[PDB]
C-alpha cells in the first residue's frame, strides 16, 4: 500500500536513475536480471517470475536508452518505459517544449497513467533531471505541467541538477535554466538543489580520489535518494512518510528549495583513523564543505532541516547533539521558527554498492535543509543571463521554434520577484 | 463492575498502550496466549481473555508495532482500526478530511465494547498532542464521545510537546488546536513530557540508552498504580471518581502532574532502603515526576497519593501531615489539608511497596507558557499556516483557540494566589 | 519495576564487537582497493606498451 | 540518639575521612563489607550498615581513590557529589564561581540526610584550608548549613598550613579567606598542622618514613577519641555540647588543639606500663600536640581531657589538681579550676587506656601571627592576586579579611593580659 | 574526563613532536603500528580497533612532515592530522604570518574545532614553534591570535626554543624572534624557554656523550613533557594540574616567562656508582650549570618553583630537602613570596626509550623556575636586534610581504616593556 513513480527524464536524469536502480536492485536482494534468489514502494510484481520497477524513461537521443537496453540491467525493465525519441535536443527550450516534445508527451502521459492504475497506494513522485540541458527542462517542464493538470494532489520532487559557478560544459545553459522556473514553481512541491562542482570537491577531499566522474556522482545522489527513501521501505523507531515533508519544509508553497547534505562520505582509510559516532557525524552534516550545493549557509539562514539516521543509532544521543548544533553561535536559525530539526530514525545501516569507493558504516545521517542562503545562486544565475540577454545573444535559436520571446524576461521577471521573497522571509521580526 | 475502555490513538499513544498492557498481563498473571497463569479484560470461548482496548491509527505500519510485539496477540483484529495514509503531523487531517472517515467506524467498536459493560466507570486515552494523527482524531473522538456519554468520566494519559528536546516542527499548532478542546471536554488530562522523562531516566535511574521502550515502561507503571487502587482491595479504598473529586477545585483546573516511586539503579537498589518516610521524601522531589514543571515554582492545588504494599496506615497518613506542615510554603492555604491519601491491599509484582503520586498544581502554568509562546512566533508570520488554511480552517479558530490556552492559564494564577 | 533490561548492561561487549567487524570491513576495503589501483596501472603500463611499439 | 553527619572535602579532607571511617569501622566492628562482626551509621536493607557521610570534591579522581582503598563499599553511591573542572588550588573558582553550581545540590543532600534523623547533635567537617576544592567549597557549605541549623553546632576538623613545611605557594590566601568565614558560622575548629604530625611521626614513634596515609590515620584517631565518650557508657559521660560549653568562653574564641596519648614506638611498646601517671605525663608534653605552638609560649584558657579505657577516677582527679597546682602559669588565673575530665568505659582497639586532650589556649595565636605576615607580604605586592580577581571577587575582601584575622588575635591577646 | 589537546608548528617544534610521540606510544605500550596489544589524556579510541593521538602537525615545508607520513608512524596519525603548504617560509616572519598561512590556518582550526568537540574535558593547549623558523614562529603566532580569539577561557602552555646567546643556526633569527613576542606574550598565559647550547652542556657534561644531535636533545625534551603531564596521566600521592600550575606560578598576568630543569641526566656508569637519594637530585635540580635554559640564576632571583617528581619518594625526605635549599644563600627569593616552592608527586618513575644515552632510574625531578633572571636572555636577544634594526639590514625581505616595518618598533617597544618590567619587580617592598 505504499509506492512512488520515479520518472527519469533529460540525461542526467537518467544516468543517475540508472545508479538509483542499481542501488535499489542491490540493496533489496534482486538480482540485476530481475529475478530473486521490504520493496512494495519501488519495485512490483509482474506477473511471471521477474520484478518490474516502477519507472518511466524518456529521452530523446536514443544512445543512453540503447546503452540501458543493452547494458547490465536489460531484462530488468519493461521494454514500454523506455521511450527513446528520435531526434536530438540541441541545447534549447523550444524543441522540447513546443515543437517536438509534444510528440512524445502524450504518449508518456498514458504510460504514466498505466502506471498509477497498477499502483495503490500513491505517496508521490521523484523526477530527476538537469537543467542546463535541452530536454531535461523543456520536457521536464511540459511533464510537470501535463501532471499537475491531470493528478493534483500527489506531490512531486523534483532533484535538478543546476549549473556550478565555475565549471561549464553548455554555454546556453542560464538561458534555458531560467526558462524552466516559469514552470518549476507553479507545478513542483520540492526541489532538491543539485551542483556538479560541490559534488566534485567532496570527492576530492573525503573520498580521496583525484579522478572523479560522473559515475561517482551517480553513486552518491543515488545514495541520497535510498536514505531518504528508508523510511517508507523498511522499519524505524521513528518513520518518516512522504507527507512529512510537505509538512514540515514548506512555510509558504512558493519558497520550497530544498538543499541536501549527507554524511558519512569517507573513504575505506580515512575510517579506520577515524571515530565517527553521531556527535561527530552530526556536526560534519552541516559543514558547508559537506553541501551538496554551491552554497556557504554561512551567509544565510535556516528554516528546518529534515535529518534522517539511518543505521543502528539511539535516538537520546540525537536529542543531545541536536541541543548542541542548535546551541552553536555560527549556526543560527529564523525568529519565526524557533524549533526547526525534523528528526526521524531507521533500524537499518547503508548498503554499499560493490565495487564503489564509499567505506560501509554502521550509522548514516541524510539532511535535507530548507534553508534562505540559496537564494542567493538564483541571483548569481540572473547576473550570468543579464550578461547574454543585453546583447541579444542566441535568441535566434529559440524564435525559430515559436517561443514568444517575450516569456524571456517574464522569466528574469518572475524569478526575480522569487528573491525578493527570500528577502521577505529573512525579515528578523 | 466499574468498567474501563482503552482508546488508543497515533504511533506514541499506540506504542505505550502496548507496553501498559504488558505490564498489566504482568500484574494480573496473564501470559501472552490469553490464559491465566472483569474491570480491564473480557472473556471469550475458552476462558480466552481480550483486553478492551479499541487501536486505532492513521497509517497501517504501527499494526507491525502492536501485533509483533509480544503480548500483542490478546487483542481481538475486530478493533483494530487502521486506515490507509496516515495523517502525516497535520492536525487539520484527523479532524476535519480523512478523521471524519474512520471516526464513524471507531465510534461504531467503541460503542460496541462499551454496551458489552453494564457499570462503565470511564474512559482512559492514551495518545499525543503533536503529532497530527493523535491529537485529531483523539480530540474529534474525545469530543464526540463526551457529547454521547455526559456522566462518565475520560481521563487521557496523553504526553505533551516536550519543552525544549523538540522533534517536530509544526508541534506548537497541533499542541494548542488539541488543548483548545481538551480543556473543555476532558476531566483528567494527565500530561507527560519527554523531557522530564529523559530527566528522570538519566538521574534517577542512571541508565545509558533509553530507547522509546523505556519511557513507555515507565509512563505505564504509572498508569496501572494510579488505578490499582481498584482493582485490589484496599484498607481505605479509591477509584476514578474519587480522585475526579477531591482533585479539581473549579471544574477547568484538570491538568494533572505524574510521578511513581521507587526508583533505584545497580549501586542504589544494592544499597537503598525502603521505608514508607524514604518513599515519602523520594515522591514529593521535583525531579521524580514526569512534567517538566518544577513544582517550587508553584504549590499543589491538591495531590493524591496512593500507596500499594502492606504498610501502617498511620505511618502514611503522620508522613503527609508532616509533609504538608515542613513545606508549608509550597502548598497552597486556601484549601487546608490539600493533601489527599489512599491505600491498596497489594504491591505491585516483584515488590513489597510502591507509591504513585497525582498532583493537580499550578506549577504546570509555566509549560502552557512556554508552548504557546512557541505558537506567537509561528502564528505572528503564518509559518507553515497554509496547511491548515487549505483543509478547512478559518483564522479565528486559531486566534481564539490561542486566546482560551491564555484564558486557561491565566485561571491558575488568577485563582493560585487568592485567599480571604 | 525494580530493574529494567531497557538500560544496556553489556555497553562493553557491544562496543568491542563493533570496533572488530569495523577493523575486519576496513582491511577487506583496504585490500580490494589496493588491488583495483594496481590493475588500473598495469593498464596504463599496456596502453605505454602499445603506444611504444 | 544524637546522630552526626560527617561531612567531606577537598583531596586531603577526603583522605583524612576515609581513614576516620575506617577506623570507626574497625571499632564498632564493621566489616568492609557492612555487617556487624544509629550515631554514625545507619541501617541499610538486609542488615547491611551504611555511612551517614557525604563526600564531595571539584575533581572527580578523588572519587576513584575512595572506592579503591579499603573501606570504600560502605559509603552510599548517591552521597558521591562530584564536579569535573576541580577549583584548581583557587578559592574564588572553589567559593563564587564553579563550587558555588553543586552548593545547591550538596545542600539537597543534606538536607535529605538531616530530615531523616531523630536529634541530630550536630556536623562535623573535614577539610584542608588551603586547597581551593576543600576550604572553599566546605566553607560555603558551612555558611549555608549554619543559616539553615542554628540550635545545633558545627565541628571542622579542618588542617591548616604549617608556614615551615610548605606544599603551596598560594596558601596564605586560601587560608586566611577560610578563616575569616570559620571565625563567623563554626563553633569548634580544631586546627592541626603537618610540621607537629612530622616530629611526632618522627620523633615519638621512632618511624622512618611517615607516609601520608599514616599522619592521616593519626589524626583519625584523635577525631574518634574525640567523641567516643558519647557512643559508649561511662562513669563520667560526655558529648558534642558540654564539651562546647566546658570550653569556649566567648563567641569567637573557639581554636583548639588536639593530642593524642599514648604513643610509643614499636621497639619500645614492651617498655613502661600504661597508666595514668604516664598518660599525664605524655599528654601535657609541648610536642606531643598536634599544632606547632609551643604551650610555653603563652598559656592556656581551657583544658579537656576525655580518657578511655578503666581506672580509679580518684587517681585521675588528683593528678588532674597535681598537674594544675604545680603548672599553675600555664593556666590563665582569672579562671579557676579550668581544667576539665571527662571518662568513658570502653578503650579503643588494641589499647586500654587511651587520653584525648582538647585545650582551647591562647598559644595558637602564633599559628595565624605567622601566617599574617605570609599574607602581609604576599598582598602588598598584589602577587598572584590577580587569578583571584578574575573570578569576581573583589580586592576588599582580603583587607577586611586581614583585619578580622588581626582582631581574632588581638582579641586572643587581650584575654592574656586580664588579670584579677 | 581530562584530554590535552598538543599542537606542532614549525621545523623544531615537528621534530621534538615525533620525539614526544614515540616516547608516549612507548610509556602506555602503544605499539608504533597504532593497535594496542591513563591514556584518554592524550589518545582517542578510533572506532576500529586502534587509537589515535590528540594532536595536529602543521608546517608549510613538507619535507619532514612527509618524512613521518612515510616513517614508522604512518599508521598511528590520521592522515588529516598532517598539514602541508607548497613550500617553506624563509625564515622571515611575514612570509608565513600574512600572506600565505591565511589560507592554511583555516583547515588547522577546523581540525582543531573537529578535535575539541571530540574531547570531553579538554585542560589546556601545548603549542611548540622554533621562533628561529619563519614559517614556526609565523604560523604558530597566527594560530594562537586565533584561538585566543576562538576559544577563550581555555589554556595554552607554549613550549618555545630560542636562538642561543652565544651559538646562532641563522642570521635572520634575532628579527623573526621578536616579531612573536607580542603574540605569544598577550594571547599565551605560559612560556619555556628552550635553548640548545644549554642542553649541549647538559649532555657533554653528565652523559659523556661528546658528539650530540638534535635527536638526543628531542629526546630529552620529551622526557621533560612527559614528566609535566604524569600528573594528568597516572595516579599521585600529592597531585598537580594545569590549572593549578598556572595559577601558582603567575604572579602577574604579563610576568610569566619560565625556564625548566631536569634531573638526573646520568648514563649506566654513573647510576651504579651512584647513591641517588633525593636530596641530591633536588640539590642537582638548581646548578645552574644544568640549566636547560642558558643564564645565571644565581646573579638573577627565583620568584616560583614547581618541583615534580616522579618514583618512589619520602615527603619527610623532600621537605627536608625543601628546607635545607631554602637555608642556601647563592639561591635567594623574593621578599613578596614567602612559600615558593610548590611541589608534586607521581607513581611512575620514568620510562626509557631504546635509542638514548638515558639510564633507567627510579626517581626523577622536573622543576619549573619562574625566574627574573631569565630577562637576561632577552637582553642579549635585544641587543642583536639593535645592531641590525640600526642599518635596517634584511629589513626589505620583511617588507616585501605587505608588512610595513613601522611594526618593528612596535615590537620592539613591547618587548623593552617586559626588558623593564623584570628589572623593577626584583626589588624588596
Ligand atoms: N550529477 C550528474 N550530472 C549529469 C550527468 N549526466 C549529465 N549531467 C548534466 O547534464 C548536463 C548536460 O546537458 P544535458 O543534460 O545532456 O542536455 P539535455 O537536456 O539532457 O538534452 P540531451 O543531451 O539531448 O539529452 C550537464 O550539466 C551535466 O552536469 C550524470 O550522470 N550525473
Ligand atoms: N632543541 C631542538 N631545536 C631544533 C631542532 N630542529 C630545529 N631546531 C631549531 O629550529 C630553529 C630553525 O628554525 P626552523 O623552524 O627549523 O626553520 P623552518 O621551519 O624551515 O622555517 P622557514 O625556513 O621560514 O620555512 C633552529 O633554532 C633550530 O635549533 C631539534 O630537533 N631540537
Ligand atoms: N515518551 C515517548 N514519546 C514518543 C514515543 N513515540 C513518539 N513519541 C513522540 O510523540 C510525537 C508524535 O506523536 P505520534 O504518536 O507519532 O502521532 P503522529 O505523529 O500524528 O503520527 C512525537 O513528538 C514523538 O517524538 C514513545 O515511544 N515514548
Ligand atoms: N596530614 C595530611 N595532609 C594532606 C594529605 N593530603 C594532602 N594534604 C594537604 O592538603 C593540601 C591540599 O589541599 P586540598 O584541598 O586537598 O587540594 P584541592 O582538592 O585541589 O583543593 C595540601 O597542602 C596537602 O599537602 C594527607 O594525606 N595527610
Ligand atoms: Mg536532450
Ligand atoms: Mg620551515
Amino acid at each position: 500500500m505504499r509506492e512512488v513513480i520515479s520518472i527519469h527524464v533529460g540525461q542526467g536524469g537518467i544516468q543517475v536513475g540508472n545508479a538509483c536502480w542499481e542501488l535499489f536492485c542491490l540493496e533489496h536482494g534482486i538480482q540485476p536480471d530481475g529475478q530473486m534468489p521490504a520493496f512494495n514502494t519501488f519495485f512490483s510484481e509482474t506477473g511471471a517470475g521477474k520484478h518490474v520497477p516502477r519507472a518511466v524513461f524518456l529521452d530523446l537521443e536514443p544512445t543512453v536508452i540503447d546503452e540501458v537496453r543493452t547494458g547490465t540491467y536489460r531484462q530488468l525493465f519493461h521494454p514500454e518505459q523506455l521511450i527513446s525519441g528520435k531526434e536530438d535536443a540541441a541545447n534549447n527550450f523550444a524543441r522540447g517544449h513546443y515543437t517536438i516534445g509534444k510528440e512524445i508527451v502524450d504518449l508518456c502521459l498514458d504510460r504514466i497513467r498505466k502506471l498509477a492504475d497498477n499502483c495503490t497506494g500513491l505517496q508521490g513522485f521523484l523526477v530527476f533531471n538537469s537543467v542546463g540541458g535541452g530536454t531535461g527542462s523543456g520536457l521536464g517542464s511540459l511533464l510537470l505541467e501535463r501532471l499537475s493538470v491531470d493528478y493534483g494532489k500527489k506531490s512531486k520532487l523534483g532533484f535538478t541538477i543546476y549549473p556550478s559557478p565555475q565549471v561549464s560544459t553548455a554555454v546556453v545553459e542560464p538561458y534555458n535554466s531560467i526558462l524552466s522556473t516559469h514552470s518549476l514553481l507553479e507545478h513542483t512541491d520540492v526541489a532538491v538543489m543539485l551542483d556538479n562542482e560541490a559534488i566534485y570537491d567532496i570527492c576530492r577531499r573525503n573520498l580521496d580520489i583525484e579522478r572523479p566522474t560522473y559515475t561517482n556522482l551517480n553513486r552518491l545522489i543515488a545514495q541520497v535518494i535510498s536514505s531518504l527513501t528508508a523510511s517508507l521501505r523498511f522499519d524505524g523507531a521513528l518513520n518518516v512518510d512522504i507527507t512529512e515533508f510537505q509538512t514540515n519544509l514548506v512555510p509558504y508553497p512558493r519558497i520550497h528549495f530544498m538543499l541536501s547534505s549527507y554524511a558519512p562520505i569517507i573513504s575505506a582509510e580515512k575510517a579506520y583513523h577515524e571515530q565517527l559516532s553521531v556527535a561527530e557525524i552530526t556536526n560534519s552534516a552541516f559543514e558547508p564543505a559537506n553541501m551538496m550545493a554551491k552554497c556557504d549557509p554561512r551567509h544565510g539562514k535556516y528554516m528546518a532541516c529534515s535529518m534522517m539516521y539511518r543505521g543502528d543509532v539511539v535516538p537520546k544521543d540525537v536529542n543531545a547533539s541536536i541541543a548542541t548544533i542548535k546551541t552553536k553561535r555560527t549556526i543560527q536559525f529564523v525568529d519565526w521558527c524557533p524549533t526547526g530539526f525534523k528528526v526521524g530514525i531507521n533500524y537499518q545501516p547503508p548498503t554499499v554498492v560493490p565495487g564503489g569507493d564509499l567505506a560501509k558504516v554502521m550509522r548514516a545521517v541524510c539532511m535535507i535543509s530548507n534553508s534562505t542562503a540559496i537564494a542567493e545562486v538564483f541571483s548569481r544565475l540572473d547576473h550570468k543571463f543579464d550578461l547574454m540577454y543585453a546583447k541579444r545573444a542566441f535568441v535566434h535559436w529559440y524564435v525559430g521554434e515559436g517561443m514568444e520571446e517575450g516569456e524571456f524576461s517574464e522569466a528574469r521577471e518572475d524569478l526575480a520577484a522569487l528573491e525578493k521573497d527570500y528577502e521577505e522571509v529573512g525579515i528578523e521580526t | 463492575m466499574r468498567e474501563i475502555v482503552h482508546i488508543q490513538g497515533g504511533q506514541c499513544g499506540n506504542q505505550i498502550g502496548a507496553k501498559f498492557w504488558e505490564v498489566i498481563s504482568d500484574e494480573h498473571g496473564i501470559d501472552p496466549t490469553g490464559t491465566y497463569h472483569n474491570v480491564y479484560y473480557n472473556e471469550a470461548t475458552g476462558g480466552r481473555y481480550v483486553p478492551r482496548a479499541i487501536l486505532m491509527d492513521l497509517e497501517p505500519g504501527t499494526m507491525d508495532s502492536v501485533r509483533a510485539g509480544p503480548f500483542g496477540q490478546l487483542f481481538r483484529p475486530d478493533n483494530f482500526v487502521f486506515g490507509q495514509t496516515g495523517a502525516g503531523n497535520n492536525w487539520a487531517k484527523g479532524h476535519y478530511t480523512e478523521g471524519a472517515e474512520l471516526i464513524d467506524s471507531v465510534l461504531d467498536v467503541v460503542r460496541k465494547e462499551a454496551e458489552g459493560c453494564d457499570c462503565l466507570q470511564g474512559f482512559q486515552i492514551t495518545h499525543s498532542l503533536g503529532g497530527g494523527t493523535g491529537s485529531g482524531m483523539g480530540t474529534l473522538l474525545i469530543s464526540k464521545v463526551r457529547e454521547e456519554y455526559p456522566d462518565r468520566i475520560m481521563e487521557t494519559f496523553s504526553v505533551v510537546p516536550s519543552p525544549k528536546v523538540s522533534d517536530t516542527v509544526v508541534e506548537p499548532y497541533n499542541a494548542t488546536l488539541s488543548v483548545h478542546q481538551l480543556v473543555e471536554n476532558a476531566d483528567e488530562c494527565m500530561v507527560i513530557d519527554n523531557e522530564a522523562l529523559y530527566d528522570i531516566c538519566f538521574r534517577t535511574l542512571k541508565l545509558t540508552t533509553p530507547t522509546y521502550g523505556d519511557l513507555n515502561h515507565l509512563v505505564s507503571a504509572a498508569m496501572s498504580g494510579v488505578t490499582c487502587c481498584l482493582r485490589f482491595p484496599g484498607q481505605l479504598n479509591s477509584d476514578l471518581r474519587k480522585l475526579a473529586v477531591n482533585l479539581i477545585p473549579f471544574p477547568r483546573l484538570h491538568f494533572f502532574m505524574i510521578g511513581f516511586a521507587p526508583l533505584t539503579s545497580r549501586g542504589s537498589q544494592q544499597y537503598r532502603a525502603l521505608t514508607v518516610p524514604e518513599l515519602t521524601q523520594q515522591m514529593f522531589d521535583a525531579k521524580n515526576m514526569m512534567c517538566a514543571a518544577d513544582p517550587r515554582h508553584g504549590r499543589y492545588l491538591t495531590a493524591s497519593a496512593l500507596f500499594r504494599g502492606r504498610m501502617s496506615t498511620k505511618e502514611v497518613d503522620e508522613q503527609m501531615l508532616n509533609v504538608q506542615n515542613k513545606n508549608s510554603s509550597y502548598f497552597v492555604e486556601w484549601i487546608p489539608n490539600n493533601i489527599k491519601s489512599s491505600i491498596c491491599d497489594i504491591p505491585p509484582k516483584g515488590l513489597k511497596m510502591a507509591v504513585t503520586f497525582v498532583g493537580n498544581s499550578t506549577a504546570i502554568q509555566e509549560m502552557f507558557k512556554r508552548v504557546a509562546e512557541q505558537f506567537t512566533a509561528m502564528f505572528r508570520r503564518k509559518a507553515f499556516l497554509h496547511w491548515y488554511t487549505g483543509e478547512g480552517m478559518d483564522e479565528m479558530e486559531f486566534t481564539e483557540a490561542e486566546s482560551n490556552m491564555n484564558d486557561l492559564v491565566s485561571e491558575y494564577q488568577q485563582y493560585q494566589d487568592a485567599t480571604a | 519495576l525494580k530493574c529494567l533490561d531497557g538500560e544496556d548492561l553489556n555497553q562493553g561487549n557491544r562496543r568491542r564487537l563493533q570496533q572488530l567487524q569495523q577493523r575486519d570491513w576496513i582491511e577487506q576495503q583496504i585490500r580490494e582497493k589496493e588491488e583495483r589501483k594496481r590493475q588500473e596501472d598495469e593498464e596504463k603500463k599496456a596502453f605505454e606498451q602499445q603506444t611504444l611499439h
